[PDB]
């Protein structure tokens, strides 16, 4: 993988209209995986998207926090933890990638139990977290929203 | 202002 | 002074929609991670996040299942936003 | 050639899941006015996702004013979602 | 209002990455705006909906939409005039469509004058690639003005 670098020219063209993120690094990263359950089938492949995380955000210059296989308990907790890293004062963004089984609105830990998503987005608001107050916060999130598999429809 |  | 909503200033790319199901192979991963890689490690130098993330969209919208015997089936990728201004990662400046 | 179930749509929400819209009375919706505001200045030189950032920016700093009330002072975030595969430029008046 | 014109040096240099939408009309536009409701639950006037409403129809007029309007519907009647509207002819030729949902709401829900509530993901639902095939891969907007929930927002001190 390589993350073609961006202009002298572009960035000054740009930067006026854009979030500031020039800060190196351009902030912290958190990628959770869940693959392993049980109670929920194993997620194969989930592997290769954690990796796959974990180097994009490190060559787009995020330094990154990785946890796998995580009760919802814990992700919770963790979550916490990682919103309140003092480093977040000092970085212009965050990014949090989120990857295992879920339902609407709600992720799995490895325990089969689930932690919501509206929790998760709490712990990073303008209240909860300050240090990133008016900084552009990205989340991923990869998780089922439902069973139903779309069977797709015909193009007219 | 009021709510909707 | 200016004050702040509770909640601002965040995006979220969701792997699929409302009560549906994302699509893993076994093998190469997510439909969405390696659609995210692709577009990000190719155009974050001069796109938006957002439009990085429509870009995604055209990706998922277009691939399908290859399993004879949830063959042929799709998936669809979304993102919400609470940005109030373009994100540009601007990787690699200044050199 | 198929498709997924659902597609191509982009839609604007006046407030977060939770939460209250706010409406003046007399001005009418927040939301609504800024989009007004956006859409009329700038679907000449901009897409829709991107005016409705705009829009997220207006709404982001206006600050409810209704002392005496549960409302006084109180802030809104507007949000959008969209399964838009391309820029959406409404391209006013074009062609001439 | 005034909505500046796009150059045509603008259409030359951003149609090719952009969706389809140089027809005329536009789209077909429906502004549904609930002001006066009269069910069980009591829900209060929506003192200054009258403004959003006009703001909208002029809006959408002035950026070639033909505008079609709805007022004080019931949730059936708003989901039988929806689907109405989502299956008119007119969506074949042409090349996207907006529609504006004005009322009281809850999370994921919009009120009609009877108190009754509408799901949005129906709404939506309506217009997807299964349902409204004359849309299919065409650009559909929609603006949703009601609240979702009753918890307002204080907001917070800058840090």
């Amino acid at each position: 993988m390589q993350v073609k670098p961006c202009t002298p020219e572009f960035y000054q063209t740009h930067f006026q209209l854009a979030y500031r993120l020039q800060s190196r690094p351009r902030g912290l990263a958190l990628v959770l995986s869940n693959v392993h359950f049980t109670g929920l089938e194993f997620r194969s492949g989930g592997d290769v998207d954690h990796s796959t995380l974990v180097t994009l955000f490190k060559l787009l210059g995020y330094d990154v926090h990785v946890l796998c296989d995580q009760t919802a308990q814990e992700m919770q907790e963790k979550l916490q933890n990682f919103a309140q890293l003092p480093a977040h004062r000092v970085t212009d963004s965050c990014i949090v990638a989120l990857l295992s089984h879920g339902v609407e609105g709600a992720i799995y830990g490895v325990d089969g139990k689930l932690l919501q998503l509206q929790e998760v987005f709490q712990l990073f608001d303008n209240a909860n977290c300050p240090s990133l107050q008016n900084k552009p916060k990205m989340f991923f999130i990869q998780a089922c929203r439902g069973d139903e598999t779309d069977r797709g429809v015909d193009q007219q | 202002d009021v709510a909707d | 002074k200016m004050r702040l909503p509770t909640r601002s200033d965040m995006i979220c790319g969701y792997a699929c929609l409302k009560g549906t199901a994302a699509m893993r192979n076994t093998k190469r991963g997510s439909w969405y991670i390696e659609a995210l890689a692709q577009v990000f490690s190719e155009r974050a130098c001069d796109m938006h996040v957002a439009d990085m993330l429509v870009k995604v969209n055209a990706l998922i919208k277009d691939r399908e299942g290859y399993a004879p015997g949830f063959h042929r089936c799709k998936e669809m990728s979304e993102y919400c936003s609470t940005l109030c201004r373009h994100l540009y990662l601007f990787p690699g400046h200044p050199p």
